[PDB]
């Protein structure tokens, strides 16, 4: 029931539980999007698992062999990452909101899974 | 009527397929429309010109013009009794945004919301009377529109039985009915020549002179065609005025020998 | 004639829309089914390779070029070195390639929606089979790989997609014009009756009511004259509605 | 055929002075319309010159009653343009005309 204006979306709300609304004006079509990978070690061949991805392709900055010193040379795995349904949209404040003499802000929402 | 011609092309090249196109730079693509339309205009002059067709009165395109359904024509009456009433349904308006206070309507507009939504689910099929009927109504419009040719303001064609099915499946999707009966297609018609309706003895006159010499033609003086009309002295002065200017203004009688009875011809 | 027989497989039962795959169905088998819009020239393509080393002239290979890779080696073993490395000529061997795009039907899109599309890719015999705006239906494989440039521009670690065609068929291809002995019989048959002429001109568009010039003008006209030219042309006018 | 037969020739002389003159104003076309009248009208039927001159006559009837649902006419005058059994036709039935031989006068309903 807390719903917030476009407007109001300052920097100190980073991070919290929110409500809004607004006008659909772009629907961008589906990608596949990586989340968790495995990588194979090319000089020991020992998958290390679970590499959590941030918004950047990552690869370990360590093998998991401790007898082993490759922290670079590193081949993805592909049967064995998990893969995510990802989409974009962008959305506009809807007409109730703007206040006097204004033009209408845009937002970019990013939406994932069964939402897509 | 205030648009670019670039975008009226374009609004009617999409009227007529019901979608758009596009092949620009590297991506080509077709896409659907199907949006009914609804527009207004003022007329050319500024004001509405009743002596003249709808053709004149606007300025858009025939072709584009082809592609509505309806016209409807509004004019100022100049009318002691609806000016009052328009000024006290413009001072009610007024009054009651000035207390905060509804209007008592029969129904709530969220339910009539409920109902149009609801209705457009049904798919009404066409009876055997209400096609019977369909052929009578458009029997009834072709022949008022040929008696009037000269004078109807717009012309009538196949194109307005089509206008005429869908207005008579509209009345059904209101009442709910799961087929077009014969009201529907009697009131889309009552409705549709309301929207239509939009000199005259010496047209009749000589339309009656032109007409026997026309048929003496399949047989095949200017005292004789006078005694024709009188067999068929105000009526005689009036059919000698018309022959004189069906002579010498509109050429549509030739004198072949001339003189102060002369023998006449059709041009 | 050949070296290897390849198998095409038909009548898949499942149907998906462009429009509803999902991260599901990749490495799985599926069909589609759209309008071609865009569809490349055909190209040459590397299929198996082979390299000269330059240290010891011993051939290196052979390597079945895979599907994103500039495949090479490192080490030539007849000299256990890294000698230098130069593409055989004699030996290397190629095949058709082809790329098309497909976009959903119009007819099958849903209320306001815009229309998705995919890139195939046809290898070999399946190449040069359709044009753009034709209506197809394709069988394949649906996988994804990495692309960097890709990531850049959505900002998050997104993946490419393509479907990999191995049976196609046309639903826009015309009937072939070719005859039986019986339709000849037939032919033979209606020609010898006398009032053939009334027979074709009256059944040209037997709803349409009179009009006979017109009937008679189209017969004589999808005939042709022999030739100098030998085709024969028609011009209609009239008011609108009169069914021209 | 492997020849053009006189009849192929007669047909295609029909359809270029057919195609021809209808191209010409209206008086012009009449003076034409007399002129190759042997070539023009020799395929019709007695039965279709009879509905041409009913439904002439129908239509001059609509425009003189317009001018001065049904339409009725003395039978005089179509025998004597016809002279200048078709009533038991199926064209006569199926155009919705009909016979009074109480009055002597076609009839039709337009509806
Ligand atoms: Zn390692
Ligand atoms: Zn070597």
């Amino acid at each position: 029931d807390a719903k917030t204006k476009v407007r109001e979306l300052s920097a100190d709300k980073v991070g919290g539980l929110v409500r809004i609304a607004g006008q659909i004006v772009r629907t961008h079509p589906v990608h596949p999007e990586l989340s968790r990978a495995c990588f194979v070690c090319e000089d020991c061949g020992v998958t290390t698992r679970d590499v959590q991805q941030q918004f950047r392709y990552t690869q370990p900055t360590k093998c998991a062999n401790p007898q082993c010193m490759n922290r670079t040379r590193f081949s993805l795995d592909v049967n064995s990452s998990t893969f995510v349904d990802f989409q974009k949209i962008r959305i506009q404040e809807t007409q109730a909101e703007l206040p006097r003499g204004s033009i209408p802000r845009t937002v970019d929402v990013i939406v994932r899974g069964e939402m897509v | 009527d205030k648009m670019d011609l670039k975008d009226q092309v374009a609004i009617h090249e999409a009227m007529e397929q019901q979608t758009i196109s596009i092949t620009k730079a590297g991506v080509k693509a077709t896409l659907n429309a199907r949006a009914s339309i609804l527009a207004a205009a003022n007329p050319v002059n500024g004001r509405y010109d009743r002596s003249r067709p709808l053709k004149y009165n606007v300025q858009m395109s025939a072709p584009i013009m082809s592609r509505f359904d309806l016209f409807f024509v509004l004019v100022d009456e100049c009318n002691e009794v609806t000016d009052y009433a328009i000024a006290r349904r413009i001072l009610d308006n007024h009054r009651a945004i000035s207390e905060h206070t509804e209007r008592d309507s029969v129904y709530k507009i969220d339910d009539i919301k409920k109902y149009i939504a609801f209705a457009r689910c049904f798919k009404p099929k066409i009876s055997d009377k209400a096609a019977e009927t369909l052929v009578r109504e458009y029997k009834k419009l072709r022949m008022s529109d040929s008696n009037n040719a000269a004078t109807s303001s717009w012309r009538i064609t196949v194109r307005q039985l089509e206008s005429l099915v869908r207005l008579s499946e509209a009345l059904a999707r209101l009442h709910c009915g799961k087929e077009v009966l014969v009201e529907h297609v009697e009131k889309a018609a009552e409705l549709l020549n309301k929207s239509i309706v939009r000199f005259k003895e010496y047209k009749q006159l000589s339309d009656v002179l032109v007409l026997h010499m026309r048929s003496d033609e399949d047989n095949q003086k200017q005292s004789a065609l006078v005694e024709w009309y009188l067999s068929t002295n105000v009526q005689k002065t009036i059919c000698e005025r018309v022959i004189h200017r069906l002579i010498h203004q509109d050429h549509v009688l030739l004198e072949v020998e001339q003189g102060e009875d002369p023998t006449l011809c059709v041009h | 004639v050949c070296n290897e027989i390849k198998v095409r497989i038909s009548q898949l039962p499942v149907e998906e829309d462009i429009r509803m795959l999902r991260q599901v169905h990749l490495n799985m088998l599926i069909r589609t089914a759209g309008v071609v819009t865009i569809a490349s020239g055909i190209l040459p393509q590397l299929a198996v390779v082979k390299y000269d080393c330059v240290a010891c002239g011993y051939l290196l290979g052979p390597f079945v070029q895979q599907n994103d890779e500039e495949v090479r080696p490192t080490i030539c073993p007849s000299c256990q070195g890294k000698g230098p490395f130069e593409l055989n000529v004699e030996n290397t061997v190629y095949h058709n390639y082809q790329r098309i795009t497909m976009q959903e039907s119009p007819n099958k899109v849903a209320a306001g929606r815009l229309p998705r599309s995919k890139d195939v890719i046809l290898l070999g015999d399946l190449c040069d089979s359709c044009k753009p705006g034709d209506e197809i239906e394709v069988t394949g494989v649906y996988t994804n790989n990495f692309d960097g440039s890709l990531n850049y521009k959505q900002g998050f670690p997104v993946f490419n997609t393509l479907i990999h065609a191995n049976h196609i068929t046309n639903k826009d291809k015309m009937a072939s014009d070719q005859l039986t002995d019986e339709d000849i019989k037939a032919i033979r048959e209606l020609s010898q009756d006398p009032n053939i002429s009334q027979r074709v001109f009256s059944s040209i568009a037997p709803s349409i009511y009179g009009h006979d010039d017109v009937k008679r003008a189209i017969a004589l006209a999808l005939f042709r004259g022999e030739a100098l030219r030998g085709d024969i042309n028609v011009l209609l006018c009239g008011d609108p509605g009169t069914a021209k | 055929r492997s020849y053009v037969n006189d009849e192929d020739c007669a047909a295609a002389i029909r359809v270029m002075l057919e195609s021809f003159v209808n191209t010409q104003k209206a008086s012009i076309m009449r003076m034409m319309k007399k002129t190759f009248s042997r070539h023009l009208t020799e395929n019709r039927s007695a039965n279709e010159l009879l509905l041409f001159i009913l439904k002439q006559l129908i239509r001059q009837q609509m425009h003189y009653a317009t001018a001065r649902q049904s339409v009725t006419i003395p039978e005089s005058e179509f025998i004597e343009k016809a002279q200048q059994p078709f009533y038991t036709s199926e064209i006569f039935a199926s155009n919705n005309f009909l016979y009074d031989p109480s009055k002597k006068t076609i009839v039709q309903e337009i509806f």
